[PDB]
């Protein structure tokens, strides 16, 4: 899922 | 993978604490 | 005035908060803390690629 821990 | 696996807070949540307990499954339907 | 405003609270949702896109329907960012989702249950969902999250509202419908 797309979150602002997405690398 | 093409599959997209969806989860509301209340399931990533529950999902969450049964992984730290090595309870990795669950089960697909549609 | 806000780019990403949270789909709960309104406030710009910054990079370097915790924040989950709602990629089921309604594209809005949320803050982590607003939706009630455990630290946990981010750090998962940021490492399934094959799934995504839907806030309370879109999952609903
Ligand atoms: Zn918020
Ligand atoms: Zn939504």
């Amino acid at each position: 899922a797309r979150t602002k821990q997405t690398a | 993978g093409a599959m997209v696996y969806v989860f509301s807070t209340e399931m990533a949540n529950k999902a969450a604490e049964a992984v730290l307990k090595g309870q990795v499954e669950t089960i697909v339907s549609f | 005035m806000a780019v990403y405003p949270c789909g709960i609270c309104t406030n710009e949702v910054n990079d370097d908060q915790d924040a989950i896109l709602c990629e089921a329907s309604c594209q809005k960012w949320f803050h982590r803390i607003c939706t009630g989702m455990t630290e946990t249950a981010y750090g998962l969902l940021t490492a399934e690629a094959s799934a995504v999250w839907g806030c309370d509202t879109c999952m609903a419908d």
